[PDB]
RNA sequence: GCUCGUAUCAGUUUUAUGAGGUAAAGCGAAUGAUUAGAGGUUCCGGGGUCGAAAUGACCUUGACCUAUUCUCAAACUUUAAAUAUGUAAGAAGUCCUUGUUACUUAAUUGAACGUGGACAUUUGAAUGAAGAGCUUUUAGUGGGCCAUUUUUGGUAAGCAG
RNA sequence: GAGAACAGAAAUCUCCAGUAGAACAAAAGGGUAAAAGCCCCCUUGAUUUUGAUUUUCAGUGUGAAUACAAACCAUGAAAGU
RNA sequence: GGUUGCGGCCAUAUCUACCAGAAAGCACCGUUUCCCGUCCGAUCAACUGUAGUUAAGCUGGUAAGAGCCUGACCGAGUAGUGUAGUGGGUGACCAUACGCGAAACUCAGGUGCUGCAAUCU
RNA sequence: CGCGGGGUGGAGCAGCCCGGUAGCUCGUCGGGCUAGGAACCCGAAGGUCGUCGGUUCAAAUCCGGCCCCCGCAACCA
């Protein structure tokens, strides 16, 4: 017995019930996937700023 | 006017298209190098045919390019064989001309028992100074229409030089 | 007449770039030399552009922008001749000197003159401009040879060697200079040194004077007419180049010529455009009598 | 059977252009992309490395990573009932700066400039954009413009 | 259920900016088809005034030539909609000789992230917002069918997709 | 398209013209002209390590692999690749 | 304004055929001792600033030029199409309402523009 | 209207351990034997391999179309 093969009928309606919300955005995205050379250097630069800031507001 | 645009042999090409390779080819190259004074190059066969007994890259022919005084001096020796007579249709539309002769000994070459008889074709390319623009890597130009070579111009330069004629054809 | 290509062939023809169809720039190599590493965002990749024409060796340090390439400094071989020394401007030794000229000029412009002096005592030995400690890294430029053929003992590498000893850090290998042997992967510093100071040109002078004085008079006539021998090398070695020829500002240009009268004399001899109304008049002249036949 | 390869149904999408084949003009390699830049994706069919998938043709994203020849682009892709964050490693030939983004930055500077001028005098500059408004009343003069009366034309064959 | 006293959002428009090869159109535009007539030319063969009569006072595939002309394409196309579609329209935004770095630069050059400074009734289109955002867990379902419009196979079907 | 002594419709040889009407292993479609095609030189980056990504997608696996990082290399004058 | 070198957009730049080009500038160019690959110093390499060559390259002008580009109440609000009716028509299809709106065609106009560094009576 | 093989001189077979630009037998023809036929002996000719289109390493054997010789399956309500 043959059945129905495929239809996207009702699929858009289902996807809109509690649906298509955009992904929540953040300040400070994850530094994964960015260049390690930039990541390694960024770690040193952020460290110095925290030390530099701490000295200023001692 | 015409200060420099007179015709002049760009190059002369000696061609021996032997049927096969081996002993006949090397001897054909030996006469070609003895007559030109410069080592020749050997043409590979482009493809196979049913009648000539030929196959790809079979080393079928041999040819050499000579320019300058040597090209003119072998043309005179070559034109000597043809009693300074060439066909009109023998000259190409773009301005070239060539003649084929058999039994290369008729040139005035001391025959050698090893080399034997070899029928070879002389071809001459004409131009005027300034053709480097169409053969140089930088700023490849196209020769102007007035500076181009025609069949009539290369015929007249052939008749003006050598007092050699052509027939009605 | 009838000898015209198809309107379809002309409609579908994609023209090459203007500089491609002028046989001027290898756009394939230009992309490599221009595209900067994207993480060095606006850092200009600098080119040591070397171009040879007859009578002229052109050496310019160039960077790239969208609106066009920008010249940082220039050095041409044609600086001397109009005062009476028109000799060897177009050889390996001059290509060296203008490579040395662009290096000293460029370094002095950005302030790296007193440092990175380069190879001060020239010996023909292959080496790179090496970075100083606790000081700035050397100016970096990349050889741009255009469509010129890269060969051992090429003139394009005279400017390369000259720019290197000038102080400009140019990556290069020694396997394209005169004197490099192909059998052994070794250079001959003497042969390279001789080429830098015209020893190959000087060698031709001696053997030609012995063998063919007729040719020795046809070419290198200027050297004979200027009474040039191997005793003027010392003067240009230390007295000229160091004392006064290293800073030759020392030249008359404070009455900068009037481009307007350059334009006026060129324009008056330039053929002018034929306007719309006269074009209709010219087509009217042909149709009326010449083509109308009354 | 069915066929769903990487570049299926890309015949005209990845076609180069009419009379625009061959080498790419170098200004595309002179453009600079920083993290946060809004870029469009138009795949160049001549350059086969760093190629976006056909789904990302015409998609506009934000740069998050800058490498030797490529930029990481964040693109929001609709998967089912929510958007998923996708990260594209695209070579520069397949991207270009968004023009609307650059236009809005000029408005940011123009808005700040207009605020500076108005703050000197307090004239209620009203930086906020407005929709096209209904037309105000106008008077149409008839001198030299007498109304020309029109009627429906009769039917005719024209064949 | 969990995290706030005005929710950073939206099956919508506007403005701006992209992407697309469908409809239509085109074929005296490429590819592929396709109807007719308009010059010459023995570069093998169909024929003769005259008999090879020499490129011979003729036409027939044109074996060498361009100007037209009728009609077309799901797997053709220069062009190219409508509808649909991506992004943006800011407080995580914008304007200083570095403040940091081991990255990068020829170089305090940049890159990224910062300290201090200047910006609530307009906080940088419209309309709305019914509270935002978030988590855990679990039921049923996983035979579908019918309008309009687009559309494939089929003569068609209350047919199949 | 333009010649030749047995050379011819197909062996060469030389000039022209030539937007690709060629070639690039294969099916088809894209792409490619100072190349991605053809010839020459040098090579093994068709290598190490383990992460991030794209496509099918549950955003699991598999297959392809896009961009990097840290090595070692090849090539090239070099940029680079 | 000419020219050279490096460019950007990449025909408003290409193509055909003629006409013109002063100074500046390729090279008419000339040569093969030297680095440099081959049959060929033709290309490529190197060496010179010569009789003085603008013949060609190149640039400009021309052409009811081909092509290309721009524009148009030119065709044409046409083709097409989003939405609507218990509109019409056996049907095929069509008309209408609220919107969007081509391409051919025709007619005009246009013969690259321009950045950086030099150089030029 | 599905699945398979095959097509080479007048006739029957050789290119099927991927290639001798086509060979071997009968038939036919010529000569010789014999007083002619036959049988026998000695020689010769005969098919660019069904047709068309694909790699261009002698490609058409091996690939894709149409025709022809055939063969098996054509059932269970």
């Amino acid at each position: 017995a043959k059945s129905k093969n495929h239809t996207a009928h009702n699929q858009t309606r289902k996807a809109h019930r509690n649906g298509i919300k955009k992904p929540k955005t953040y300040k400070y995205p994850s530094l994964k996937g960015v260049d390690p050379k930039f990541r390694r250097n960024h770690k040193h630069a952020l460290h110095g700023t925290a030390k530099a800031l701490a000295a200023a507001k001692k | 006017q015409n200060p420099m645009r007179d015709l002049k042999i760009e190059k002369l090409v000696l061609n021996i298209s032997v049927g096969e390779s081996g002993d006949r080819l090397t001897r054909a190259s030996k006469v070609l190098e003895q007559l030109s004074g410069q080592t020749p190059v050997q043409s590979k066969a482009r493809y196979t045919v049913r009648t000539f007994g030929i196959r790809r890259n079979e080393k079928i022919a041999v040819h050499v390019t000579v320019r300058g005084p040597k090209a003119e001096e072998i043309l005179e020796r070559g034109l000597k064989v043809k009693e300074y007579q060439l066909r009109d249709r023998n000259f190409s539309a773009t301005g070239n001309f060539g003649f084929g002769i058999d039994e290369h000994i008729d040139l005035g070459i001391k025959y050698d028992p090893s080399i034997g008889i070899f029928g070879m074709d002389f071809y001459v390319v004409m131009n005027r100074p300034g053709a480097r623009v169409t053969r140089r890597k930088r700023c490849k130009g196209t020769v102007g229409n007035s500076h181009k070579t025609t069949k009539e111009d290369t015929v007249s330069w052939f008749k003006q030089k050598y007092d050699a004629d052509v027939l009605d054809k | 007449q009838k000898d015209a290509k198809s309107s379809a062939y002309s409609s579908r023809f994609q023209t090459p770039f203007r500089r491609r169809r002028e046989g001027k720039t290898d756009y394939y190599q230009r992309k490599r030399l221009v595209t900067q590493h994207k993480a060095k965002y606006n850092t200009p990749k600098y080119r040591l552009v070397v171009r040879f024409t007859n009578k002229d060796i052109i050496c310019q340090i160039i960077s790239s922008t969208i609106t066009g390439d920008v010249v940082l400094a220039a050095a041409y071989s044609h600086e001397l001749p109009r005062y009476g020394i028109t000799h060897g401007l177009t050889n390996w030794a001059a290509a060296y000197a203008t490579g040395l000229l662009i290096a000293r000029r460029t370094l002095q412009k950005l302030g790296l003159d007193e440092t990175y002096k380069g190879v001060e005592e020239v010996e023909g030995e292959y080496e790179l401009t090496e970075a100083v400690e606790d000081g700035p890294r050397p100016f970096k430029v990349f050889l741009d040879i255009g469509l010129q053929r890269t060969t051992t003992g090429a003139r394009v590498f005279g400017a390369l060697k000259g720019a290197s000893d000038g102080g400009l850090y140019v990556p290069h290998s020694e396997n394209r200079f005169p004197g490099w042997d192909f059998e052994t992967e070794e250079i001959d510093p003497e042969l390279l040194r001789s080429y830098i100071f015209g020893g190959h040109v000087s060698q031709y002078m001696e053997e030609l004077a012995d063998d063919d004085e007729e040719r020795f008079s046809e070419l290198f006539k200027g050297y004979l007419a200027d009474d040039i021998d191997a005793d003027s090398l010392e003067d240009i070695y230390t007295s000229a180049h160091e004392a006064i020829r290293a800073d030759p500002a020392f030249k008359p240009t404070e009455k900068k010529f009037t481009k307007e009268q350059y334009a006026a004399e060129s324009k008056k001899y330039r053929q002018t455009k034929l306007s719309k109304e006269e074009r209709a008049a010219r087509v009217a002249a042909k149709i009326a009598a010449l083509a109308g036949q009354q | 059977g069915k066929s769903h390869g990487y570049r299926s149904r890309t015949r005209y999408m990845f076609q180069r252009d009419f009379r625009k084949h061959g080498a790419v003009h170098l200004s595309t390699y002179l453009k600079v992309y920083k993290v946060g830049d809004i870029v469009d994706i138009k795949a160049n069919g001549s350059i086969q490395k760093g190629m976006p998938h056909k789904f990302y043709q015409g998609k506009t994203g934000v740069v998050y990573n800058v490498t030797k020849s490529s930029v990481g682009v964040i693109i929001n892709k609709m998967v089912g009932n929510r958007y998923l964050e996708k990260r594209l490693n695209l070579r520069v030939e397949h991207i270009k700066h968004s023009k609307c983004r650059q236009e809005f930055l000029e408005r940011v500077k123009a808005n700040a400039a207009k605020r500076a001028e108005a703050k000197a005098q307090g004239v209620a500059v009203q930086l906020k954009r407005q929709p096209a408004q209904p037309r105000e009343s106008r008077i149409v003069s008839t001198e030299g413009n007498v109304p020309q009366t029109l009627a429906p034309v009769p039917y005719e064959t024209f064949i």
